[PDB]
């Protein structure tokens, strides 16, 4: 059954029954960004009341707002980041009625998108490929092994779902990333070329061959390793179908053959668009230099 | 490796903050569970008539 | 009359219905009729709406401790005007702690009959008992 | 290096210089989470424009709003996306002047968190913990390996 059991209509009515909204200004995004550096200094993930008013004072200073009515502010910064599920509060009888705070799934990850410097690494992708290819291989031999609905359940399963399917979205994830790289190497070129083209020329044609290397070296790997993940994938489809065949392995199978072959694809049309912009910036140049 | 040192110390610290979330978290549910009951008792059997 | 009228707040109300099912509880009784604000605080947490309720302190609330403390100073406000109306005394030498009165049980003059909760209401209003906002 | 190399002050004040924020009422978030259910079920991963209006009228049928300008809302939405670093837009040449736009992690992740039906799983965590704990003993015996 699709990870995505509702189709587009039935999502949006369900987005309206529960007003899900998200407005964080400069100053709440920057509230919650110190929240999560906060608690990444901290020894039990946890946060107080009054710590949480300390962190939103000291951005208040750095966007050097009037310190009156701060509690009142912060209250209302931190009301509205619980209202917008960015932060889970504990009330606890225990507690004397001190309430305690920890980030959401949602909140660490708007937070981790600005304060994690994620770069793209030829050594992330090729070990998490290697982690891959020895998972689907482990799950490929007990395919072939045979057993009863729980040996697949626990051994081929449990493997694909929980930690093949993880690690593709994880390299899908590094893909937007250096889509996202790629976009601010077209806006450095395009500065370059705005401030001193004839001496951005030199400059604009190494970035060009350098972003041009990063992509190829990681198409190769992703094709090197592609048809070893893929020869696994068809060894446990060709395993299932000869045990009876479960339909949720051929279906997982069928999805994690799908984001492979996406996984593949991106690189290829990458390279693609990448070579397009590359005759565009020679044509401007030879049309800026004529 | 400094590098190194700083990177198990990170995961450590890490895997001492995962630890120690799931005795906290039922702290919590048991003072939670406790009123619930106490409630229910409260509501069901002191009333007699 | 010629003597003026006039009617009690919906928080008052709520801490006249608590403090009423607070000297019915056999539970307590035990207590000798000594309770703690905390104690009152607690029960009224524990059957109302909390976060609906806070609407009253504050149009804004949303469970920040400060809006918490803000109400639990406005409940210590109300009490004490419960105690000038005779409905509470507090202790000779500790004011944290307080004693009941039979007094509060015309807080139940809308359910001591087990009838149709609109016909009461419009019998009260009638007898000149309790007026709506 | 601690993986978050600033300090609060710091930090506070690259995000005033850059002026980074997220504005994302019910409709726009509505939009987000339907190109996600609409990429998830491609093959290629990336979206056209007109596969986006298209999307964003499915939104507005939804939301109940006239028909009226919905190519101008449309395009007005995609922008805001594009400027909140929700989408990625690439026009190549060889696209026939046609933009293609694909999700950023981002956008990914806030429409994960409210489309993926994340359940809490026993199984899950066993898994984990075994790959990691087989992770960890691989990289304590290349360590006691020395190089």
């Amino acid at each position: 059954m699709s990870e995505y059991s509702q189709t587009v209509p039935e999502l949006v009515s369900w987005a309206r029954k529960n007003d899900f909204s998200i407005s964080l200004p400069v100053e709440r995004l920057a509230f919650l960004m110190a929240i999560a550096v906060l608690n990444s200094e901290r020894l039990d993930g946890e946060m107080s009341e009054g710590e949480l008013i300390d962190a939103f004072r000291e951005v208040c200073k750095g966007f050097e707002q009037t310190a009156e009515s701060v509690a009142v502010r912060a209250n209302n910064a931190i009301n509205d980041m619980v209202r917008q599920k960015l932060l889970n509060r504990f009330t606890s009888e225990l507690a004397d009625g001190n309430a305690i705070y920890r980030l959401t799934p949602l909140g660490i990850s708007i937070s981790d998108y600005y304060i994690r410097q994620r770069e793209f690494s030829t050594l992330r992708l090729s070990m998490q490929l290697s982690i891959v290819a020895n998972e689907l291989h482990r799950a490929a031999e007990a395919a072939e092994e045979g057993g009863d609905e729980f040996h697949w359940h626990r051994n081929v399963f449990a493997p694909l779902k929980y930690s093949v399917a993880e690690i593709f979205d994880s390299i899908d994830m590094s893909q937007r990333l250096m889509d996202e790289q790629q976009n601010f190497v077209k806006e450095d070129i395009a500065a370059l070329l705005n401030q001193d083209w004839q001496a951005a020329i030199a400059n604009c044609e190494q970035l060009l061959s350098e972003t041009s290397g990063t992509l190829r070296e990681l198409q190769d790997t992703l094709e090197a390793a592609g048809d070893k993940l893929q020869a696994n994938l068809l060894r446990i489809q060709d395993a299932n179908m000869g045990s009876g065949g479960s339909e949720l392995v051929d279906k997982l199978v069928f999805d994690l053959q799908s984001k492979l072959d996406r996984i593949i694809s991106w690189g290829q049309q990458a390279i693609d668009l990448w070579i397009g912009y590359d005759r565009h910036v020679h044509k401007f140049i030879r049309t800026a230099i004529d | 490796s400094e590098l190194v040192d700083k990177l198990v110390f990170d995961l450590q610290s890490k895997l001492d903050r995962i630890i120690s979330w799931g005795q906290q978290a039922i702290d919590l549910w048991i003072g939670y569970d406790r009123h619930v009951h106490k409630f229910i008792r409260t509501a069901i059997d002191m009333d007699k008539n | 009359t010629l003597i003026p009228r006039s009617v009690l707040s919906e928080l008052d109300m709520m801490v006249g219905k608590i403090l009423c099912y607070l000297y019915l509880s056999p539970e307590r009784l035990a207590n000798q009729g000594i309770f703690t604000s905390q104690e009152l605080y607690e029960e009224l947490i524990s059957l109302a709406d909390e976060g609906k309720l806070m609407k009253f302190v504050n149009q804004r609330s949303s469970g920040s401790d400060l809006d918490k403390q803000k109400l639990q100073e406005k409940v210590r406000t109300t009490l004490n005007r419960l105690r000038r109306l005779g409905m509470v005394y507090f202790l000779p030498n500790n004011n944290n702690k307080f004693t009941i009165t039979e007094a509060v049980f015309r807080f139940g003059a809308d359910v001591r009959s087990g009838d149709d909760p609109r016909e009461i209401q419009l019998r009260m209003i009638r007898d000149g008992e309790a007026m709506p906002v």
